[PDB]
RNA sequence: UAGGCAAAGCCGCCCGGUGGAUGGCUCGGCUCGGGCGCCGAAGAAGGGCGUGGCAAGCUGCGAUAAGCCCGGGGUAGCCGCAGGCAGGCUUAGAACCCGGGAUCCCCGAAUGGGGCUUCCUGCCGGGGCCGAAUAGGCCCCGGCGCCCCGUAAGGGGCGGGAACGCGGGGAAAGGAAACAUCUUAGUACCCGCAGGAAGGGAAGCCAACAGGGACCCCCUGAGUAGGGGCGACCGAAAGGGGGAUA
RNA sequence: GUGGGCUGGAAUGCCCCGCCGUAGAGGGUGAUAGCCCCGUAGGCGAAACCGCCCGUGGCGGAGUCCCGGGGUCCCGGAGUACCUCGGCUUAGUUUUGCCGGGGGAACGCGCCGGCCACUGGCCGGCAAGGCUAAGCACGUCCCGAGUCCGAUAGCGCACUAGUACCGUGAGGGAAAGCUGAAAAGAACCCCGGAAGGGGGGUGAAAAGAGCCUGAAACCGGGCGGCUACAGUGGGGCAGGCCCGAA
RNA sequence: GUGAAGCGGGGCGAAAGCCCCGUGGAGGCCCGAAGGGGUUCUGAUGUGCAAAUCGUUCCCAUGACCUGGGGCUAGGGGCAAA
RNA sequence: UAGUAGCAGCGAAGAGGGGUGAGAAGCCCCUCCGCCGGAAAGGACCAGGGUUUCCUGGCAACUUCAAUAGGCCAGGAGUUAGCCGGUCCUAAGGCGGGGCCUAAUAGGCACCCGCCGAAAGGGAAACGGGUUAAUAUUCCCGUGCCGCGGGGGUAGGUUCUGCGGCAACGCAGGCCCCGUCCCCGACGCCUCGGGAUAGGGCGGGCGGGACUGCCGUCCCGCUUAACCGUCGAAGGCCGGGGAGUGCCGUAAUGGCGAGAACCGGCCGAAGGCGGGAAUAGCCGGGGGUUUCCCCGGUCCGCCCGACUCCUGGGGCCCGUGAAAAGGGGACGGGGAACGAGCCCCCGCGCCCGUACCGAGAACCGACGCAGGUGCUCCUGGGUGAGAAGCCCAAGGCGGCUCGGGUGACCCCGGGCCAGGGAACUCGGCAAAUUGGCCCCGUAACUUCGGGAGAAGGGGUGCCUGCGGUCUUGGGGUAUACCCCCGGGACCGCAGGUCGCAGUGGCAAGGGGGACCUGACUGUUUAACAAAAACAUAGGUCCCCGCGAGCCCGUAAGGGUGUGUACGGGGGCUGAAUCCUGGCCACUGGCGGUACGUGAACCCCGGGUACAACCGGGCGAAGCGCCGCUGAAGGCCGGGGGCCCUCUUAAGGUAGCCAAAUGCCUUGCCGGGUAAGUUCCGGCGUGCAUGAAUGGAUCAACGAGGUCCCCACUGUCCCGGCCCGGGGCCCGGCGAACCCACCUCCAGGUGCACAGUCCUGGGACCCCCGACGGGGCGAGAAGUCCCUAUGGAGCUUCACAGCAGCCUGUCGUUGCGGGUCCGCUUACCCGCCGCAAGGCGGGGACAGCGGCAGGCGGGCUGUUCGGCUGGGGCGGCACA
RNA sequence: GACGGGGUUGAUGGGGGGGCGGUGUAACCCCCGAGGGUUUCCCGAGGGGAGAGCCGGCCCCUCCCAAUCGCCCGAGCGUGC
């Protein structure tokens, strides 16, 4: 929506700040154990009930 | 009409926002308490003992 | 907004820019004039349009000014007269 | 699920209310109006069943009173025992002369008026019993019964009679009525629902109902309710 | 005539691909026994948001934010899960463990008032800033919940906790080879209220002419007496032995 | 004991020789360890915080304490005991407890109980005010144990699980463990647009990060037998081709 | 598009009145886009574009009209031109 | 299965050349071709989404194909406000504290207090230009506005008052505080006159562009915000005037001694014009460099004109179309000596939102989904009645995200078809016919409105002239008329002429007769029923005088009710019109003197040292009994002689009919057909029609059901040819259903309908296309039927039970006098009051609690047996 | 898929020329044209003459272009009755 109310707006940002795989020198310092994260999500298919 | 027309109404509106208190999508808007914790409506934390 | 310009609660003018394009301004209509307590009429000298609130107007210059219209008052200082 | 639609009335919903914010305000009269006042404004009232009076009283009390039929704006009226009985004053109930027409009777004193109230009706004063304070009137109905002497009425018959003389041609025009009143439009007959909503609701041929006794529990009494007869016999006996 | 001699297709073995069974492993579970047992207006639990040099999640922490101070243990390594790239910290004693402190955003009993967005907003008192100004405006800090006790100063209750405890409200399914009394069951569940346990407890008792001697809990009395469409089924108490003893 | 020899990439294994034991519970370490290491039997220990016990100390009251005599005067708990009606409950039965409606005592020379009521006798007691340790319930948590399960099992969760995620919501909710002793994690050459392929390396073994073992179904290739005039699978007998090392 | 009440003129006429033309702009009036609805082909689709759709033909379309936002009524209960 | 289906259908689509790149039909650029253009498509934007936005890079995965592309992936970046919204206000309504209720609460709310409640209502104040990769009323430039506060000047004031005008009213109209009142805020629908602006057009001019066969036409630019000032149409008002032989009018209604004409004035829109402001922007011509500088133009005269804005007139309502904050004014009271609404000048304006989509790929529907949400709001030219369709701009799109080849069948969607013309079929289903506008003309019937576009007949193009009715400006003495010139609208006449066809495409009624039925418009089974069902206006009956009636709640209390018989509630009927018969036995309801019966309490007796217990008395409602009631549920037959009579009362009246109601039955007689089980018209001891259970009844209306007639046609005789997409073949992606194994044919046999058994007959094997006979083909633990000591819901004369209501009794219940009277203080009801308490009415009644009887399918739980040539009815073969 | 014809020693498809055919008479030019005007050299729907013009998934003739270059299949041997 244009008009947001800054409460929903603050959550909206910490999903936009958490949406992001591990970076790659995780991967290297876990021996590709960690590859994924559980935040990542696509805008389209995954929704927040924000 | 029931099934898929329908559900496209369901794309603007709201029953419940995130409630303050326990943070689940659970404040009913209009009744102004949370469904899942009571907030608004009960000081108390709701919780009752049938759910496990 | 938008749907605040659905609506016919503001005038919608068409009005030409010195760029050379035509746009649409939201404008407020015009404010009730003050009326007579008793015959609900316009008032003299104060239906004037005015388009907010809290501009002065001048009331004319008698008594009881823009509450009542000089026939009310006149007719009213005919029977105190009297009575 | 099961109960019937005179039962989901007394729960006042929406569509069972009356939408009296489209009203400036009850029609009664205030306990303390005396001396003379003038009629400020007639007005019509949304749901209400005659034209309405604005009178303003000489120490600026304002009150709703039904209009009585002949009067007009700008008229001066007298309220109190020593008003004449002149059509539009309001006068105590004990003063006024037996034989005359009024309307907006009071019960008791104070109630601010009861009786007489819909458009065209009016109560005659039968008699007086003044060692017991009671005046005797005749309601609409011709039921003739005893009110406070000191109640007020007013004199004269209430303005807009004749309005049910006319037909409400169509469909629509009761349904913009009814939308000013408290009524649910339209009913459903009884015999056109199944058994579950109604006593009448069911069999292959429908039929109305015998009536119940005046001891019939809630959702049972429909129908004739305790009826001491019924048809064109029952108003030849009422004769 | 059969073989050289073969289409598509069939069966079997070997190898490979796919798949992830089997076997071995186990810092996880489960059951039983023992201990220990309340937290919160000094603002809890819970939640949101933030916090790392490169950091998304978990874990920790709170604008002093994988951490700050003091002491004890522990000596040479350290910078969580987490094996990378850097740069640092540490022999002026770190990391780590234990005790005591500091910091501790917003929401939350949440308590100035609101809250359709975990954010907004009022008054009073003090302070700062913009400003020519002592005006006006803006910002920061503190107080301002309800119901009570108390002369007042002052003080109390509120919310949470896996189960357990006390008072109240209170079913049906099923069983009776149907079903209503009945049972299921004073159960499930709901409402209220406590503690580390609760409740009970000191004879207007029990007995039978002989005598026991507050209470609770365990073993027994006993499926006995008794209740009951005398059906299904339900069901003690005194007495006796113990734990403990006021 | 890290002693000699053997096998091995590596020994804790085998052969031979020693030793401790109040310690042979158990774990780790390049394969199976009493003596390599942690630990175990056993012993010692706290600046600080907390708990329990003992000794000692400070203080207050109207003799309130013990024994004997005298008393026959005063006190000793009310909508209570009890009756009746309705109802819930109880084994409580003409006899349990209670709640509600109505009625309603007495006073120690009195009142209550002794399985229907009343009377007499005898026996036992003193309701309607308050408190009370110990001995008993439970498991968020801590410790120990185990003829328990061993990754489709065991808690839903051995793992960035009450997570991702699903439902407007109340609520609901997965899948998913294993390189190697050591990264020694594959240099270098050729080809490819690249994923990658060939050669060549590391290692005891590719076990190659899509990582222990690596089954079947399934698909590809090779090999044996059949294959276009003959109706199918299973068994017995006779034969052809092929295999027939242990 | 039709053309109610009301209002002009003309014609016939003895009076009443009747007739023609105009003006006027009523109505849960008519035809018909938008919008709303959902009749037929028993059309297409029928492992669909879709857990109810598409084409065609249709019904209403100044009103008991269509539509946004906000609000109220909750399970033996609601709400129902049923 | 299977390299198979699908990646078609919903009215757009690509092609050539070049570049990039390992690789190009698909990415980028130009050219050509197409689609939208009142929009599945352009402009804006709410909710919802939440980074999808922008830049750089990329292609493992993701996109029904490809990819160097991307809403994908990786890395980086981006949302700026006193004036735009929130914020403020109140609406319908809601929440909290107090109180009252509750076993209790987190449950209820009539009361008191407060607050919340709209990003479409009310409501302070900003516009234009420029700028960025991405924000723009937010940044920058210019020009302003609002609120609050201050300084200076001025008018004014300093006991006391501002001045002018006959007036309407005009004009800088002192300062501070407080109060009250009024007004604005503040309001529907329909219709018709007037004034503007946005937009569009015509002629001339200047500049620029398009094209080349001929002509020389065609296209583009020529703009002007907020704000300041001034002017002000309608309407209203003031002064003069003083009118009935009337006089003045409108689009229409019309106006006047209750004051006309006429004359003069006052208040008074949108908007115009100047200032802003040409210095901006645009167009054209040049020079720079990184977006800067210079030069020229930015004009003249007309027309149309809104759906946008303003104004006024008229009408309609059993419908009357919010409130508050805030603001303005007036009228008063108090204070100071100073001091403004005017002019200059100074200061301050917090907090949150702000990117992007806003949907045939950013929302919801598991999807990058033909649905839904939102076409919610806006839209140029030509044709045209049109916001219709068709064609084209501005602007966008070729991404409703497969391409190519072939031109069998078959399918889906279209076109045409000789002769016949419904012979098709349940049925004219489908298709066809008709179709706009003008003229002429139009029946039965009718509720006099209608029927009606009834029906039916005729006309329609283009060209050349000649006219008319208006309109809009200008010029003529010149406000109307008249003449001249320019523009616009509409209508007519004469002549010429072409086609098969002139509403030539597009767009666009087939018509008539009759019956049944519901009066009509309306509503309905979201997803198999749109109807004759529901509703409806109208009719009629019942409960009710308000402390009512009916209904909700455990209660406190509530709805109807801000109400009051022309009203609230409850039934039945269903417009209008003519009508609406007889019956009170039954089932109900209601009323009633006496009598019988009828519970608890109570009284008397017996019994009991007291009780339990036993008998009697009294006896409420109710029931029995007696009456009333049919627009209460309904019923309306025989026998006998208009009369009597029987059965549970009466005995089917007016009407109507083989009915949507008649079995027999294709009833009988007429109509219509060559032939009519349907239909229409009559007939009627009518299996079993009939009166608000509504009867008769069709004007108007109908997506209702039916028959006949005309027209018409590929419905058919009877089939043929063509068009687009599937199809088939190639390239690419790549499933599912189903599957014990897998099956040539005949005649048998068998759990009686065999791929597999028996006896025969055949077959070389493999592959493609097609079909739908078989595989008792696939789908779905058969809904039919029965069984089960299975359910659910509904009914009542089932077995029980519980509320609710009525009735008695115990308590509340007191005080005086002789069961009766009175009283008020209890208690109850209403008014006033914040409360305290007062006033009025009722009154030991009522109300309330317990107990008892009655009514009680309103509500709760259950039972509704078995055998049985299936079940059911019967029977009892059940002892 | 197949089948049939031709393949340079050749008329197999195309091109070009000719035949036959469909439609209906193009352009240009000349004449007539209801009437009007820059008066009769202009406008003007349309009519006439000569010329048709466009077109052919048919036939003939003519090597002008292309039927090319190429890639494959293929018996052959033993044995017994
Ligand atoms: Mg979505
Ligand atoms: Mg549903
Ligand atoms: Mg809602
Ligand atoms: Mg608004
Ligand atoms: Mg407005
Ligand atoms: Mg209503
Ligand atoms: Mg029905
Ligand atoms: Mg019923
Ligand atoms: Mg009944
Ligand atoms: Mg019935
Ligand atoms: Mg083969
Ligand atoms: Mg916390
Ligand atoms: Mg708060
Ligand atoms: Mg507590
Ligand atoms: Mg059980
Ligand atoms: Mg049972
Ligand atoms: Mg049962
Ligand atoms: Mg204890
Ligand atoms: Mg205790
Ligand atoms: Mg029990
Ligand atoms: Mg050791
Ligand atoms: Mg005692
Ligand atoms: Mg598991
Ligand atoms: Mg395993
Ligand atoms: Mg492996
Ligand atoms: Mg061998
Ligand atoms: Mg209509
Ligand atoms: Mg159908
Ligand atoms: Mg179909
Ligand atoms: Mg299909
Ligand atoms: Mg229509
Ligand atoms: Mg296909
Ligand atoms: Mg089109
Ligand atoms: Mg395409
Ligand atoms: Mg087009
Ligand atoms: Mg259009
Ligand atoms: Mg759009
Ligand atoms: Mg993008
Ligand atoms: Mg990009
Ligand atoms: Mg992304
Ligand atoms: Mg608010
Ligand atoms: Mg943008
Ligand atoms: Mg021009
Ligand atoms: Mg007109
Ligand atoms: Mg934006
Ligand atoms: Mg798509
Ligand atoms: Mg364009
Ligand atoms: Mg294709
Ligand atoms: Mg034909
Ligand atoms: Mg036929
Ligand atoms: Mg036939
Ligand atoms: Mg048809
Ligand atoms: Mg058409
Ligand atoms: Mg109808
Ligand atoms: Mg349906
Ligand atoms: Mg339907
Ligand atoms: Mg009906
Ligand atoms: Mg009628
Ligand atoms: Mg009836
Ligand atoms: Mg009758
Ligand atoms: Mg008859
Ligand atoms: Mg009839
Ligand atoms: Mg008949
Ligand atoms: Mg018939
Ligand atoms: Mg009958
Ligand atoms: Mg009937
Ligand atoms: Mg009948
Ligand atoms: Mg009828
Ligand atoms: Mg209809
Ligand atoms: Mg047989
Ligand atoms: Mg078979
Ligand atoms: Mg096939
Ligand atoms: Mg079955
Ligand atoms: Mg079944
Ligand atoms: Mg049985
Ligand atoms: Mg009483
Ligand atoms: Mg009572
Ligand atoms: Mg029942
Ligand atoms: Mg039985
Ligand atoms: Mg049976
Ligand atoms: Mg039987
Ligand atoms: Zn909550």
């Amino acid at each position: 929506a244009r008009n947001k109310p800054l409460g929903k707006k603050l959550r909206l940002a910490a999903a936009l700040n958490s949406n992001r795989n591990p970076p790659l020198w995780v991967i290297a310092k876990t021996k590709r154990r960690v590859t994924r994260s559980p935040a990542r999500r696509h805008w389209r298919r995954q929704k927040l009930k924000a | 009409m029931k099934g898929t027309p329908s559900m496209g109404k369901h794309n603007k509106g709201k029953t419940h926002i995130r409630c303050p208190r326990c943070g689940r999508h659970s404040y009913n808007v209009t009744k102004k308490y949370c469904a899942s914790c009571g907030w608004g409506r009960s000081k108390r934390w709701r919780r009752y003992n049938w759910a496990k | 907004p938008r749907p605040a310009y659905r609506s016919r609660s503001l005038r919608r003018v068409k009005v030409k820019t010195p760029g050379g394009r035509t746009v649409v301004h939201y404008e407020k209509r015009a404010k009730g004039v003050p009326k007579c307590a008793v015959t609900g009429q316009p008032l003299g000298g104060m239906n004037s349009k005015v388009y907010r609130f809290g501009i002065s107007t001048r009331a004319p210059s008698r008594p009881y000014g823009g509450v009542v219209s000089h026939k009310v008052l006149a007719r009213a200082i005919r029977y105190a007269v009297r009575r | 699920g099961k109960r019937i639609l005179v039962q989901r009335r007394g729960r006042g919903g929406s569509q069972f209310r009356s939408p009296s914010w489209k009203r400036d305000g009850p029609v009664r009269y205030p306990p303390n109006i005396s001396g003379r006042g003038i009629v400020v404004e007639i007005l019509h009232e949304p749901g209400l069943n005659a034209p309405v009076a604005k009178i303003r009283m000489e120490n600026g009390v304002e009150f709703f009173n039904y209009a009585a039929e002949g009067l007009y704006v700008g008229q001066v009226i007298q309220v109190g025992p020593d008003a004449p009985p002149a059509v539009g004053n309001v006068l105590p109930l004990g003063k006024i002369p037996e034989g005359t027409m009024v309307f907006n009777v009071e019960k008791r004193f104070g109630d601010g008026g009861k009786f007489a109230r819909s458009g065209g009706t009016y109560a005659l004063v039968i008699g007086q019993r003044p060692e017991e304070n009671k005046t005797i009137v005749r309601l609409p109905s011709g039921r003739v019964i005893e009110v406070d002497a000191r109640g007020r009425a007013t004199i004269g018959i209430v303005a807009g009679g004749g309005r049910v003389e006319k037909p409400f041609v169509k469909a629509g025009k009761k349904y913009h009525r009814a939308r000013a009143k408290s009524w649910k439009y339209p009913t459903v007959r009884g015999k056109a629902m199944s058994p579950y909503a109604h006593p009448h609701g069911g069999g292959s041929h429908q039929k109305g109902g015998t009536p119940v006794p005046k001891t019939a529990p809630p959702g049972q009494k429909v129908g004739f309710i305790g009826s001491r007869c019924t048809g064109r016999g029952c108003v030849r006996a009422r004769a």
